[PDB]
């Protein structure tokens, strides 16, 4: 006996769909910066991650 | 910020995606409850200052906000005894 | 996320400066608090440089020194800060980690 | 100016209106400190600072047709 | 007064016509005829036996009663 | 108590960091002082330095195009 | 009688009697236990 | 960039709401004058009140001169000056801000927290200068009192 | 004919039918005592709704008319006007017996013989009234009938 | 309509007797209590199963003294 | 160059209002836009001004302002929605 | 496998019935085969009155 | 530069098919309430139900409008399609996943209902029957009476807990979900986003509407109206059920992905939606707005200052 589940299953899909669509997103920038993101950048770590990626630069080229 | 260019491309894709499914097959009540919203919205307006900073202010902010709740809430009550929002 | 430098230099790479700035607090402190009071006094970036270059050697002294001590957790450590970008609550492991076998104080 | 600055701090031109105001109200000689008044104005406006980088951008372009 | 019209659930086919004012029906008058079949004239045209099914057909929903 | 941790950590690594930006805007500061004497030989002298500001209180420069630490 | 004109009102309008009473706890609250804490905490 | 392309649709819709005849049109070009003076806001870093002109100006205010306008729709009864303030040589010549433009100190102190403007107006508005917003309540209770004595019969 | 473009006009055509077939959106017209047995079809026992059928009530976004009732003189213009304002695929479905012929009334002034005169009905039904068995087996031959609509190709060689 | 007025007065003087029946009303009008119960009476039919007769394949029930085609 | 160029936009704001207040006499509605624009364009400098020379009083009597407007707005358009009665 | 999957079991992804028809008939049990092919099945039971009686059309 | 239009299709599109089988899963469920089944003939279990309507609506020949018929009238579906999906911008669906961590998203939210009203009210009068401009008019007063009413219960869930942007949220509900202290200002907010689309008690406007154009723009309408319907689902879920946060904290949950229980949130809430659809009368249209500003207005001012109260008595406030 499982005649709800022929309900459920449709919104199911909804669930799905919500799930994949933030998970695109996030992938996505994972692979477009090399680290998730962060939620809640105030100026102090936008100032911290220009100046280790200049200095990141810096040591690679040397 | 560097936020709102994420919110303002999402703006224009939105658009083209809305226009090619577009594309495809190819009275004194009113007033008065508009002017109760325009009244009653700077209420939110105000309140949303107040509600983020309720700890760098001690019962003073609590009850001026009350204060000026009760001013317009006294505004409330005038209409309601008047009947304008009766419909 | 490598804070080596392909050397000893151990590449400030403001991630491991948290990392250490969860340490650094009792090493440099004192001599640390006197660059402030010049900052207090005035903010001449002119007359505020030695303390400034005091305290850099200092902190990078600190770094050389907590490096080879703890290396492998430090390097894992600094492994899950960059990632992670800046948030203590997360792997907080490693943490635990960084204080059993690392310089305690 | 207060001191509210627009981010939770000192204002960018307090000090110079503290200033101002202590020797104005301290010591009410008629406009010996004066002097004060074009230092926080300037602070609100930058006038004498921008004039003068204007001046030496205008020099080192004369300078170029020779 | 406005003059609205009415014509529409199922719930059989009527015309209603409302003298209205703001949201108030000041008069509302149903025009009727738009299902009219001459039962009368057939049932003389016809007999007893044979007009039975008429009464069966008026008033659809209560189908026993009439006979 | 997270949020504190987390600011505290920050306010006990702030003065490598400001003594850092410290010295790079002393480097600058003086590339552009040494530019400004190299353009301003043969004009009628005025002080090279030319703390346009005075009184002390050093102010720093202060460019134009308000807001420029947002975007 | 007022008691009996407060009931009436009451079965009447349930839902401004119910917002009133919210409001009187939100405000009673702050008013007059505020100073109450204080002192428990002056006190230990 | 962006900065002169908000200003231009402002001027120019300001323009229309002025000019261009078939009221609502006028409506129109007024609630988008307002959206993109918020959009404007938006871009000199003061992001609450670029909320709040979307909120009361545009979805309060502008809503009820459509809902009027709507039910009267048979109602149907500098270049010098620009110039004067741009030759003062007191504004920095853009290729000063050039090479300056790697000369800004940052502070890193006072950036340890950061209040976004929400907070501290909050903080501001309702500890000190607190009169200056009992008074805003009392002209909005005037409005509200007025619609009714004036329409409501 | 390019053999294999033949056979893609042939999918397509089967897509194009199996849509429209699968989506029909019905439109009541309901006279008479039919209606009331086409409520029992779209009840829950014959359902309607399983074939993705939704009764839609306003006609520029209908696809099928039931005419279940009778005609009357004075509603065939409302019936022909209804009718006109629907998009180009049309079908009619003629519930019912007079609807359809006339029926019992047929020999009756102020009756329409059937609404055959009035638009061109696509497939009738017989009843009196219909069990909902027959109307459903009705549309179900309108599937039938829709499902043999070759009309890509029929493009395709115009 | 003077009755009215007279009227709604006793039904009030009638239901509030005592404090007990003003608050058990009051917050029964309050918490939407019908409500609940009609959206387990619909949540309990949606659980049980269906009539849905599938018509094609398992036709309705008959009877012999039926009519259709001659 | 860009408080001139937020000043500017402000003042031309200010000017296409009272232009339009003064010019069309009759459309009331235009009028009580226009009005509604220049509150706009004082309240759009108020706030560069805060922003430009560092200072918060310029914010609080925006949002202010932005009561009053709101006002004004409403009650006047109440005084003409009653003069379109007759 | 695939012989009786693309015989009588694969058209039931895209027709729908089938699907609720091969269910039931994994309840059922048989009780005729007409000459037309078609198999009448029987589920008589706990189920229900109105749906214990179907037919497979072949 | 190319990730964030990337970033931007992939929550355009699935917002698209999840939308479209909403639609599907409503008809079913309701089916199932009505002890019936739904759609279940065209896909294996109904699934191929949607794809098939739209493939019929779009060869449906059609009819264009005559009525302003630029630029004002095939342009206001397209603006209220355009204000739920930007709405739709910043919602969390798992820690650090989003699209922009706006950092007044509360405010965001609010406005951008203001403007989907705007979206009705100009594709209403846009028509040229007088009767869909009433009804245009009675729409957009509802609706922003119950945006007032959504707007003091953002203030209450603002006050519990300091900062705006909604991974601050859903933290400060990690510690304990506000849906469970506030119970009632759940259910006040849920009514309140009933009413705010119109969906189910509340349809006297478009149910006289119906009892008294074209296709593509028909279809734009209902699918911005169920996308707003999902986008309010899934804020309320964001703002009181606890937002991608497993129950009881046990580290058996930890292994589900978070984004799964973000989804199921909203999927319950879904069927809430559809559920209270199909067991209640429609109210009229007195009633509703006087509901609207005489039941729903006091009682969210009451809790404002209710839970003012309590959070400010004893040291709970952050
Ligand atoms: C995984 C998703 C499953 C969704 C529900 C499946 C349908 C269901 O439960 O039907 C009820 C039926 C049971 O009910 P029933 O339909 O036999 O009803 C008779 C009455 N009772 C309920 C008492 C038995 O479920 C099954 O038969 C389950 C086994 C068969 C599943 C076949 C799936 C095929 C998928 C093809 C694509
Ligand atoms: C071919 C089957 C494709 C998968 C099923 C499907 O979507 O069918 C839709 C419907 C099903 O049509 P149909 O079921 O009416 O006829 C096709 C019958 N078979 C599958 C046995 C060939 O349309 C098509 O499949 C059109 C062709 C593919 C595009
Ligand atoms: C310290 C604080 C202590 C708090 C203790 C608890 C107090 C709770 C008070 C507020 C309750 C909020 C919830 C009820 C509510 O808002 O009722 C308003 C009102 C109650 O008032 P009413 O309008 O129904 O009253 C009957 C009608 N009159 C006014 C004529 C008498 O609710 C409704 O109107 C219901 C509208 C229909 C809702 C249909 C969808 C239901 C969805 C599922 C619900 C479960
Ligand atoms: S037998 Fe025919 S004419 Fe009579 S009620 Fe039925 S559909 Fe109508």
């Amino acid at each position: 006996n499982l005649r709800w589940m022929e309900a459920v299953l449709p919104l199911g899909i909804i669930a799905g769909m919500l799930c994949v669509m933030g998970n695109a997103q996030y992938y996505i920038h994972k692979a477009a910066h090399g680290r998730p993101k962060h939620i809640g950048n105030d100026l102090w770590d936008v100032a911290m991650e220009r100046r280790d990626k200049k200095l990141h630069e810096q040591a690679a080229s040397s | 910020m560097s936020e709102f260019a994420p919110i303002c491309i999402y703006l224009v894709i939105s658009l083209l995606v809305s226009l090619i499914l577009l594309g495809l097959p190819f009275d004194i009540r009113f007033y008065l409850v508009s002017i109760l919203f325009i009244i009653f919205d700077p209420e939110v307006t105000f309140s949303f200052p107040w509600a983020v900073s309720l700890n760098k202010i001690d019962p003073f902010g609590s009850w001026s906000m009350m204060a000026f709740l009760l001013i317009l809430t006294i505004g409330s009550l005038y209409e309601w005894k008047r009947g304008a929002l009766d419909w | 996320a490598s804070a080596v430098d392909a050397s000893g230099n151990p590449i400030p790479s403001s991630s491991v400066l948290m990392a250490s700035s969860k340490h650094i607090g009792i090493r440099c402190h004192s001599e640390n608090l006197d660059f402030l009071k010049c900052k207090k006094k005035d903010p001449n970036p002119e007359k505020c440089l030695d303390k400034g270059r005091d305290v850099t050697r200092c902190v990078l002294g600190l770094l050389k020194d907590l490096h080879q001590k703890c290396t492998k957790e430090m390097d894992d450590y600094v492994g899950c800060m960059y990632y992670h970008t800046n948030e203590f609550d997360l792997c907080r492991k490693e943490q635990q980690a960084f204080e059993k076998k690392c310089s305690l104080e | 100016a207060s001191g509210w600055g627009i981010t939770g701090n000192k204002g960018r031109c307090y000090d110079f209106w503290m200033d101002f105001s202590e020797c104005m109200s301290r010591c009410r000689e008629p406009k010996d400190c004066g002097l004060l008044r074009e230092d926080y104005l300037e602070c609100l406006h930058h006038s004498k600072e921008f004039q003068r980088r204007n001046r030496i951008y205008k020099e080192e372009q004369r300078k170029i047709r020779a | 007064n406005f003059t609205s019209n009415f014509g529409p659930a199922a719930h059989g086919v009527l015309r209603s016509v409302l003298e209205m004012n703001g949201e108030v029906v000041e008069r509302a008058e149903p025009h009727i005829g738009l299902l009219h079949r001459g039962t009368e004239k057939l049932i003389e045209y016809k007999t007893y036996l044979q007009a039975l099914p008429y009464f069966d057909r008026l008033d659809y929903v209560s189908t026993m009663a009439q006979e | 108590a997270l949020k504190e941790e987390k600011y505290a950590a920050r306010r006990s690594i702030l003065p490598v960091l400001q003594a850092e930006e410290d010295e790079r805007f002393v480097r600058e500061w003086h590339k552009y002082l040494a530019y400004e004497a190299e353009v301003m030989k043969d004009v009628p002298g005025w002080k090279v330095g030319e703390s346009v500001y005075n009184s002390g209180r050093w102010v720093p420069p202060a460019s134009g195009e308000l807001r420029p630490d947002i975007w | 009688a007022v008691m009996e004109k407060l009931k009436m009102f009451v079965v009447q309008e349930p839902v401004v009697a119910a917002s009133c009473l919210i409001a009187g706890f939100g405000l009673f609250l702050p008013a007059v236990v505020r100073p109450i804490l204080d002192s428990y905490q002056a006190t230990k | 960039m962006i900065l002169s392309v908000l200003s231009s649709l402002a001027l120019v819709s300001g323009l229309m709401v002025v000019r261009a005849k078939n009221p609502v049109h006028s409506v129109l070009f007024f609630i988008l004058v307002f959206c993109d003076t918020s959009g404007l806001l938006l871009l000199l870093g003061l992001d609450f009140s670029a909320m709040i002109f979307l909120v009361v100006y545009i979805g309060a205010i502008a809503v009820l001169f459509l809902f009027v306008v709507m039910m009267f729709h048979i109602q149907i009864a500098l270049w010098w000056e620009m110039f004067f303030i741009l030759d003062n040589e007191t504004i920095p010549l853009l290729p000063t801000q050039i090479n300056t433009t790697s000369l800004i100190y940052t502070v890193y102190a006072g950036k340890v927290r950061s209040w976004t403007n929400l907070e501290t107006l909050g903080n501001l508005l309702y500890t000190y200068y607190f009169v200056w917003f009992l008074v805003p309540s009392l002209i909005l209770l005037v409005a509200m009192i007025g619609a009714i004595v004036l329409t409501m019969h | 004919v390019s053999k294999a473009a033949e056979f893609v006009i042939s999918k397509v055509d089967d897509l194009m039918n199996w849509a429209r077939r699968g989506s029909i959106w019905p439109m009541t017209f309901g006279l008479a005592c039919c209606a009331v047995e086409m409520m029992h079809t779209g009840a829950a026992r014959y359902d309607l709704d399983r074939f993705g059928i939704i009764f839609r009530p306003s006609p520029r976004q209908s696809d099928c008319m039931i005419v279940a009732g009778t005609l009357t003189n004075k509603m065939a213009p409302a019936l022909r006007k209804v009718y006109d304002q629907m998009p180009e695929p049309r079908w009619v479905i003629s519930m019912g017996s007079c609807a359809n012929g006339g029926g019992y009334y047929h020999y009756s002034y102020s009756v329409v013989r059937g609404c055959d005169r009035i638009v061109p009905v696509d497939i009738y039904v017989p009843g009196c009234p219909p069990t909902a068995e027959a109307l459903l087996y009705g549309l179900l031959q309108l599937q039938k009938k829709i499902n043999r609509r070759k009309d890509f190709l029929h493009w395709w060689t115009k | 309509t003077k009755l009215e007025d007279e009227q709604r007065e006793q039904l009030a003087k009638e239901i509030s007797k005592d404090w007990s029946s003003v608050f058990e009303r009051s917050i029964n009008t309050l918490f939407l209590t019908e409500m609940v119960r009609g959206l387990m009476l619909t949540l309990k039919y949606f659980f049980e199963t269906k009539v849905t007769i599938n018509y094609p394949f398992e036709k309705g029930p008959l009877s012999p003294r039926f009519r259709g085609e001659h | 160059m860009d408080p001139i160029k937020y000043f500017t936009f402000s003042m031309i704001i200010f000017i296409l209002g009272i232009r339009g207040i003064l010019l069309n006499r009759r459309n009331i509605l235009i009028m009580l836009m226009s009005i509604e624009l220049m509150l706009l364009a004082v309240n759009s400098n108020f706030l560069v001004f805060s922003v430009s020379l560092d200072d918060m009083m310029g914010q609080s009597f925006a949002l202010l302002v932005l009561t009053v407007a709101a006002a004004e707005s409403a009650i006047g358009l109440a005084i003409f929605v009653i003069t379109f009665r007759v | 496998l695939r012989e009786l999957k693309d015989e009588g079991y694969l058209r039931c992804l895209p027709d729908g019935n089938l699907l609720q028809t091969k269910i039931h008939n994994i309840g059922a049990t048989l009780v005729g085969v007409d000459k037309f092919g078609n198999k009448y099945y029987e589920k008589l039971g706990d189920t229900q009155y109105g749906r214990h009686r179907w037919v497979e059309y072949a | 530069y190319i990730a964030v239009p990337a970033e931007i299709l992939g929550i355009i599109l699935p917002l698209l098919l999840g939308v479209a089988f909403l639609v599907l899963a409503e008809r079913k469920v309701m089916a199932f309430v009505q002890r019936r089944k739904g759609p279940d003939v065209v896909g294996s279990f109904g699934l191929l139900q949607p794809l098939a309507d739209g493939l019929k609506l779009i060869l449906k020949e059609p009819i264009s409008p005559s009525s302003a018929n630029f630029s004002l009238f095939r342009m206001a579906p397209v603006a209220t399609f355009m204000l739920s999906l930007v709405a739709w911008a910043v919602v969390p669906f798992d820690y650090g996943m989003v699209l922009s961590d706006s950092n007044i998203g509360l405010l965001y939210l609010f406005a951008i209902s203001s403007l989907g009203v705007y979206g009705i009210i100009t594709a209403g009068w846009s028509s040229n029957s007088k009767y869909a401009f009433l009804g245009a008019l009675r729409s957009a007063a509802q609706m922003v009476s119950y945006e007032v009413s959504i707007g003091l219960i953002l203030i209450t869930v603002l006050i519990c807990v300091g900062s705006c942007n909604l991974s601050e949220i859903v933290m400060a509900q990690k510690q304990i979900w506000f849906g469970i202290p506030l119970f009632p200002v759940l259910v006040m907010f849920f009514i309140s986003c009933l009413a705010e689309t119109n969906r189910a008690p509340f349809d006297l406007p478009e149910a006289e509407a119906e009892s008294v154009y074209s296709s593509m723009g028909s279809a734009l309408f209902f699918l911005g109206e169920y996308a707003n319907m999902i986008l309010m689902s899934g804020l309320c879920t964001s703002l009181s059920l606890g937002g991608w946060l497993p129950i009881l904290d046990l580290p058996i949950f930890k292994r589900i992905p978070g984004s799964i229980w973000f989804s199921i949130k909203v999927i319950l809430f879904l069927f809430l939606y559809i559920w209270v659809r199909a067991a209640f009368p429609r109210y009229r249209y007195d009633q509703l707005m006087g509901l609207g500003w005489k039941v729903f207005l006091p009682l969210s001012l009451a809790w404002v200052v209710a839970v003012s109260g309590v959070s400010v008595t004893f040291p709970w406030l952050p």
